[PDB]
């Protein structure tokens, strides 16, 4: 329903869920919003229950140093921005120093609109640029995007942005496990593939997507599984489709799952791996075990150490004759 | 006899017959690319006792244990490594043992072993006794040890000697027939024979009689007529850094392999391929090269436009390279004492034209080893006119001693990123030293990554007062005194329970997990009389919380000159 | 197809066989010639799809 929110000074900074309750129910905003939420628990669900009713903004949006916040999905009903109140330089959307920012709302379901203010993306080292351009497109005003609005650096430059798609060539659902066999993705330097990182989690509603929830650390939402590299052989066609068997899944239950390549960064992370789509599959009706994600980093510098040796060996051993 | 200048066994066993007589290898030794097993034992050479440059084995087949081939090899003086190692055994298909029971010393370089099929008996070695600087080794890509058992004489009464390393005390043994018999403690560093008869001081590896100078198998410094003297006498000249040889011999050798000039040339009591920078063989003589009359910089060309430096041999290629006229890239992943060798190889670099990139140079905590680097011409830059690029480098606590170091870029703007143990203070100091501050942007030199975990100079904010409660604290700290109060001065109070005073500052990495610096932002109150305060509620009637504050200028424009104000970490226990 | 690591050497072996590989003989003491008249070979087989032609250039009859 139409429930405007008349505020003092037209700019309410919200750095705490206690400030979220102040606008619980404030669908239409009389002013702008500023966010500096760096740490806290129950951010996703509380922000959904409080600010989920947000139908539109009259002013602008500023998001500075919002670390613990991973995604913006908590602004579900947000569709339009009047851009009446705007940050210096006509900025409806302003973002800065958002480390754990992984993804924006959606660019296939959620439609957006912008009236007057421009965009801004800097120091978002975990947010890729594809989503940025998708916003530029859907939100409209794509001509308002000027230079320096989105520096390609510090914008998802750290978090690997998968460029290619992967395919499940063969699948089998059981009541307690699930067998998977996907395309043998192999970059030019086959040895650059340290393995695969399957992600999976129960999901009865298909409305789930990536980065729906994450604290300062992301050891809470998804269920990860490492898979050693495949077995390469001569006649590249001869290598069997790499696969894996996921274990321990409730009978007659929908799980959302997707692959994620574990690859190595080149001089400029040129080896952008691949990933498949969020696949929903219903099961059949019938001492700190989790590993440290930090280990991944340790597996990188060592791998690049071996390949830097072989490439050197062959660089001086063999000789081409006249 | 003495072979040389190098041997490369390739595709045939009969080539092994070049090892019958000569016992010294005055150069590298490669053995590789053979496919046969029948004649695995039809060859073996009791004469080999010493190697000088290094040893390399690759894709060799038929061989089961190296020891059966070199029953007398003792020393490897590592005059020249392969990548960073003096001994490499890669992708061997049948090597069941490393042998070399008599191997008693290695001078330079580390070892690298991996991808071997059925090789164990690598941990049983006391590398510390046979190899100094064992940390630079790489011995992980080999067969698991639990599978073979790695036993040795002592299966029935321990026969093999015993030592302790890395908190593990056990036997030291290569083979099931022989052991790694170390020297006694009476002489320690000195050499020794079997039955613990310590050899001459300047001996190395082993010998045939205690205190004997000529019955020695190897020499610590230099050979001469077999007499293991620790110093090359006059009228002679050092060669391959391991043998003091005659003068005329330095002329009979050939150098057309690399440069077909008038053989080698003598300088500093050594027969150098060509004496170092600043010297010429006036009159084209193999015995004298006076100092050049001009600058005489030894230019250093580029096979590939950029000479990626990620090894020690890559630096050896640049030993005398004083003016590297090619683009440069550092990619060192590991290495501990390499920094010292680079002061002998790269320490003479005075100019590096082209871009200079540093990507994942974790092994370098300070670039001071380029003691002579003063001008990066940067005539040829990367994308963005970057004449000095630094990306995803680890700690690098420092670059130089700007108090005395003179560095100046001629063209191109620098770039720095992801240097947690380097706070931008030093980066801005470098800029001031170079006057390039008017050339950089605000996104290139980011303060959000450079210095994440770097705790360095900062202004203080003295806690004006605190009043604790059973579960809360009302704490007021002093207002910041910047040069411009117009700046968006905004404090952030950091806090967390401190049961023990061994607490440190926040470093970004402690976002999630226990003992995380909890942060709360607050703007300076408009009233210029009231000072910033906060009431905190996550407290205990008896807990000792460590808390402080951090203030930043936050100039109008993004990072004009950010000078941070850091307050002491105060421990507070409520009543 | 591009070749790297152990597969490059496996193909080079399949090519040479009993013919053997060709190296640069060290004719004199000191350093050797320019380690290669061009960049490394992987710059032709890893980064580019090197055909049998390039593979035969390093072999020995
Ligand atoms: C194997 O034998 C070598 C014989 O030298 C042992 O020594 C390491 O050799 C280097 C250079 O030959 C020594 O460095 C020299 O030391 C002086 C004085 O300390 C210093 O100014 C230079 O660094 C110079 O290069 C080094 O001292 C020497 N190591 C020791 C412990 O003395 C090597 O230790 C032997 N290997 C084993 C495992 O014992
Ligand atoms: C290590 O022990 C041996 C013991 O055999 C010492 O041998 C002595 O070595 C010198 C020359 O190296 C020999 O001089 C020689 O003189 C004889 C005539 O006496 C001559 O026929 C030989 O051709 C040679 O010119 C000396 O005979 C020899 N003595 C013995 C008993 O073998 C050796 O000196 C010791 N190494 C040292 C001290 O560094
Ligand atoms: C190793 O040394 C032995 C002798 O010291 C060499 O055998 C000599 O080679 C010549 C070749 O012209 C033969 O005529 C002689 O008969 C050989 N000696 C004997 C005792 O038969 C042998 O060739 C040397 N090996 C190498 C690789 O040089
Ligand atoms: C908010 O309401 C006031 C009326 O009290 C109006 O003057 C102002 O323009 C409104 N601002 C926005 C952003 O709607
Ligand atoms: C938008 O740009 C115009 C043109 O200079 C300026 O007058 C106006 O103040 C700007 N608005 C904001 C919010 O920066
Ligand atoms: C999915 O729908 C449920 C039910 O309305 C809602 O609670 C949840 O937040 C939605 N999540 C997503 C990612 O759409
Ligand atoms: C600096 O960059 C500009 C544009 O990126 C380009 O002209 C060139 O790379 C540099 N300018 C010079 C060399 O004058
Ligand atoms: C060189 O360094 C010294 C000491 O830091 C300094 O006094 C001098 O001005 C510097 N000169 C140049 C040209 O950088
Ligand atoms: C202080 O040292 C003790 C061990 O004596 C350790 O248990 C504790 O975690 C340390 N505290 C900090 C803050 O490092
Ligand atoms: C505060 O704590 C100190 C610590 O002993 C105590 O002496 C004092 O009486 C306390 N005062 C109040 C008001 O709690």
């Amino acid at each position: 329903c139409p429930k405007v929110c008349h505020l003092l000074e037209g700019e309410k900074t919200i750095d705490s869920v206690t400030s979220a309750q102040e606008l619980r129910g404030c669908t239409v905003i009389n002013g702008s919003l500023i966010i500096n939420i760096r740490g806290g628990n129950n951010l996703a669900a509380e922000l959904e229950a409080n600010l989920g009713l947000i139908e539109e903004i009259s002013g602008y949006l500023k998001i500075r140093r919002s670390y613990a916040l991973v995604s913006l999905s908590f602004f579900r009903k947000l569709r339009l921005i009047r851009g009446e109140t705007l940050e210096i330089g006509n900025y409806s959307f302003y973002a800065l120093d958002n480390q754990n920012l992984r993804q924006l709302w959606d660019w296939s379901k959620h439609n957006l609109t912008i009236t007057q203010g421009k965009l801004f993306f800097h120091y978002n080292p975990k947010l890729c640029l594809s989503e940025i351009h998708k916003m530029e497109e859907v939100s409209g005003t794509k001509g308002r995007q000027e230079r320096n609005d989105i520096a390609l650096k510090t914008n998802g430059d750290q978090a690997s942005c998968e460029n290619e798609l992967l395919k499940f060539s063969y699948i089998r659902t059981s009541f307690d496990k699930i067998l998977l066999r996907w395309e043998p993705y192999w970059p030019p330097d086959f040895r650059d593939l340290l393995g695969f990182m399957l992600f999976y989690k129960e999901a009865p509603y298909q409305n789930v997507t990536e980065f729906d929830g994450q604290d300062a650390c992301g050891s809470n939402s998804w269920t990860v599984v490492d898979i050693d590299p495949p077995l390469r052989s001569n006649d590249p066609k001869s290598q069997n489709h790499p696969g894996w068997l996921m274990r321990g899944l409730k009978p007659w239950t929908q799980y959302a799952i997707f692959v994620k390549t574990l690859v190595t960064f080149s001089d400029e992370r040129r080896t952008y791996g691949a990933k498949s789509d969020i696949i929903y599959v219903q099961t059949d009706a019938t001492c700190s075990c989790p590993k440290t994600d930090s280990q991944i980093l340790k597996e990188l510098e060592e791998s690049s150490f071996r390949k830097t040796f072989e490439d050197y060996l062959h660089n001086v051993v063999f000789v081409p004759r006249k | 006899e003495i072979c040389g200048p190098g041997i490369d066994i390739r595709n045939d066993y009969q080539q092994l017959k070049r090892l019958e007589n000569c016992t010294v290898i005055e150069g590298y030794l490669h053995i590789l690319l053979i496919s046969k097993a029948e004649d695995y034992r039809s060859y073996r050479f009791p004469k080999l006792t010493v190697i000088t440059e290094y040893l390399l084995l690759f894709r060799v087949a038929g061989l089961e244990s190296l020891g059966d081939l070199f029953p007398n090899l003792t020393v490897i003086r590592g005059w020249k490594l392969f990548y960073n190692y003096a001994l490499v055994i890669f992708e061997m298909t049948n090597l069941k043992d490393i042998g070399l029971y008599n191997l008693r010393n290695i001078t330079r370089g580390a070892i690298r072993i991996e991808k071997n099929a059925d090789l164990c008996y690598l941990s049983t070695v006391d590398w510390s006794l046979i190899l100094d600087a064992v940390s630079n080794n790489y011995i992980v890509g080999n067969k698991p040890p639990k599978e073979c058992g790695d036993l040795c004489p002592g299966t029935m009464k321990p026969m093999c000697e015993k030592t302790t390393i890395n908190n593990e005390y056990n036997y030291r043994c290569w083979t099931t027939n022989r052991c790694q018999k170390m020297c006694p403690s009476t002489c320690g560093k000195r050499a020794c024979t079997e039955n613990n008869e310590c050899c001459h001081p300047e001996c190395l590896g082993s010998c045939s009689a205690p205190d004997n100078d000529t019955a020695c198998v190897a020499c610590r410094h230099y050979y001469y007529a077999g007499v293991c003297v620790p110093a090359c006498p006059p009228n002679t000249y050092r060669f391959e850094g391991w043998r003091c040889v005659d003068r005329d011999f330095c002329a009979n050798i050939l150098s057309a392999e690399s440069s077909d000039s008038e053989g080698f040339v003598i300088h500093d009591g050594e027969c150098m391929q060509e004496c170092p920078s600043g010297f010429i063989r006036n009159g084209s003589q193999s015995m004298y090269c006076i100092p050049c009359e001009g600058p005489c910089p030894k230019v250093c060309e580029e096979e590939k436009k950029t000479k990626t430096i990620d090894s020690v041999t890559s630096a050896q290629m640049l030993q005398g390279c004083t003016i590297f006229k090619g683009n440069l890239l550092i990619n060192i992943r590991r290495g501990n004492n390499i920094a010292s060798e680079l002061e002998n190889f790269m320490g003479l670099i005075e100019v590096v034209t082209g871009y200079v990139k540093i990507r994942h140079s974790h092994a370098l905590v300070s670039l001071s080893f380029l003691k002579n680097l003063r001008l990066i011409l940067g005539e040829e830059q990367l994308e963005g006119n970057y004449s000095f690029y630094v990306l995803d480098n680890q700690n690098l606590q420092q670059l130089w001693d700007w108090d005395h170091r003179n560095l100046t870029i001629k063209a191109g703007k620098m770039y720095f990123a992801f240097n947690p143990k380097l706070c931008v203070s030093e980066i801005y100091r470098m800029e001031e030293v170079t006057g390039t501050k008017g050339r950089q942007s605000k996104g290139d030199i980011n303060t959000r990554n450079n210095g994440e975990r770097a705790s360095c100079e900062s202004d203080v904010l003295h806690f004006t007062s605190t009043t604790t409660s059973k579960n809360r604290i009302i704490i007021t700290w002093h207002r910041y005194r910047p040069p411009d109060y117009r700046d968006l001065i905004s404090f952030t109070v950091y806090y967390k329970e401190a049961p023990f005073k061994n607490v440190t500052e926040y470093d970004g990495q402690d976002a999630c997990g226990s003992n995380s610096w909890n942060m709360v932002d607050v703007d300076l109150p408009p009233n210029k009389d009231v000072e910033p305060g906060i009431l905190l509620h996550g407290l205990k009637p008896w807990t000792q919380y460590a808390v402080y504050v951090k203030a930043v200028t936050l100039t109008m424009v993004e990072n004009d000159h950010i000078r941070g104000a850091k307050s002491e970490i105060l421990y507070i226990r409520t009543n | 197809e591009t070749l790297c690591g152990a597969e490059l050497v496996d193909a080079l072996q399949f090519v040479c066989g009993d013919r053997g590989f060709y190296f640069n003989k060290p004719t004199g003491y000191g350093s050797s010639s320019r380690r290669a008249p061009q960049t490394g070979i992987v710059d032709e087989c890893c980064f580019r799809s090197c055909d049998l032609r390039r593979l035969e250039m390093y072999c020995a009859p």
